[PDB]
């Protein structure tokens, strides 16, 4: 269960925008459920297996490619370079979207949407989605900065410690050869002091 | 640089075993009173640490925190690192989960030596100072 | 400009909830702007510092107190032990708000709204501030995710660089260890000899 919320500037009164939401369950391919709404009215339609796939061949293209391309219009996957233009004549309820290719257009996708006596209750929902999915968000962040400033602290400290032993490398192995050379000059006066003793002797 | 010299004429010597050697190093700091040096006198007591969610389990490992980087200190100050709950440890560290004091309290009572439970705070303070605070604060 | 959005549910309407949005400058206390919703009609209210210090000073109560109450019930900060309870009547433009606690419920707050000539716009910018925080949340997110990558791999490298410096000390300890116990095994064995042969002369 996923769904994108997206902004829309149609051409007939390109100076309000409008607000698409599409949700699929796994892939666009399977099907989808597109509302759009300016803040008054809104309508509401489906796609389904069969409608899309009858659209790609009459298109006469590849699934997946059809398929990326309306995942790319509708989820505002816009690419480096390309305009998608979409229209809803709202005497005829029918929206549909072309691919403006610099004065050659294609059309894409094109639907028949019923406007729903009731735009209350769609626009409160997309406000609740969009509360939880912003509040969320916010936890997740915050998580993750915690975690993240939690992370550095540890990585400071054994920094700090690695710092230290490295230091006392060089001073343990200094205190261990002038330790050694003690021992080793105490045991050479023994055997001097022995052989003085048996030279005596 | 004579003394320098005499060992690297010696190539190399691998037949003893890490044991032999732990045992070695007491004997000679015993003799020599070599206690006083700034590292090695954590070699004398073993070390465990709670990093394992279960007892005496090996497929259990919790790395990642900083009872890894205590520990790897501690074996580098000197101290011998024990991964098996033996009856011969005499140090156990504990980090901010006390839930299993009681196992380990119980575990100590069963064994013939009781080695005293510490935290992790003790031996970060212990190494600055450098030497073996006081085990009763840090019980 | 901070603008901060909440729901509440009238007791009027439990049913339906409302979608509030207060907009401070800098902090409540030089007042704000207050816009209710419901997704089909809005209204707009003002409480600028004017009005909040004559609210405190009818109220004769503390204003650090009022800031607070209003911070856990408009920014919607209410406790768990905490319940605030709103009432707006659109047919006297009103809306008053309150705290619940022993069975007992204490005036907090009222204020007088005025509708607005058409809530299009004001449903229109609600959505497309919603839109703009979700894309800088997902941006924040996805930036956090990268520093957290790097901090993990950072903390993998200083790991093992601790575990190289501590195993190269132990290697070079015990070859030190082991040539000098040897060395001192020698010339312990020499002076042995030395005291065997002292005996006969």
């Amino acid at each position: 269960m996923e769904r994108k919320i997206s902004r829309i500037h149609l051409v007939s009164e390109p100076s309000i925008t409008h607000f698409l939401q599409v949700s699929w369950e796994k892939t666009l391919e399977s099907g989808f459920v597109i509302t759009l709404t300016d803040g008054h009215s809104a309508w509401t339609g489906t796609v389904s297996e069969s409608e899309i796939s009858q659209e790609a061949d009459d298109m006469a293209m590849e699934k997946g490619k059809y398929v990326g391309e309306l995942r790319k219009a509708l989820l505002s996957g816009a690419g480096p370079a390309d305009v998608y233009t979409f229209n809803f004549s709202k005497e005829s309820c029918y929206f549909f979207f072309e691919k403006n290719l610099k004065d050659v257009s294609f059309r894409l996708g094109s639907f028949n949407l019923e406007k729903v006596e009731n735009p209350a209750e769609v626009i409160r929902e997309l406000i609740c989605y969009c509360l939880d999915t912003i509040a969320e968000n916010q936890a997740k962040n915050e998580h993750l900065q915690k975690e993240n400033e939690r992370l550095l602290r540890d990585w400071n400290d054994v920094q700090g410690r690695f710092e230290k032993c490295v230091s006392a490398k060089e001073a343990l192995e200094t205190d261990l050869y002038k330790r050694f050379i003690l021992v080793l000059n105490e045991k050479k006066t023994k055997i001097r002091s022995l052989h003085n003793k048996l030279l005596n002797a | 640089n004579q003394l320098k010299e005499v060992f690297s004429g010696i190539k190399n010597s691998n037949e003893q075993t890490p044991e032999e050697m732990a045992s070695l190093i007491a004997d000679l700091e015993y003799r020599y009173s070599w206690d006083c040096s700034p590292l090695s006198m954590f070699r004398r007591h073993t070390v465990y640490l709670d990093s394992y969610a279960v007892i005496n389990d090996l497929s259990t490992k919790n790395e990642g925190t900083r009872l890894a980087i205590k520990a790897l200190e501690l074996r580098f100050h000197g101290a011998k690192v024990v991964s098996c709950l033996a009856e011969g440890v005499s140090h156990v560290i504990i980090g901010e989960d006390h839930s299993r004091v009681a196992d380990f309290k119980a575990f100590r009572r069963t064994f013939k030596r009781k080695f005293k439970i510490l935290k992790e705070s003790w031996v970060t303070d212990s190494i600055d100072k450098c030497e073996l605070q006081e085990e009763n604060q840090y019980l």
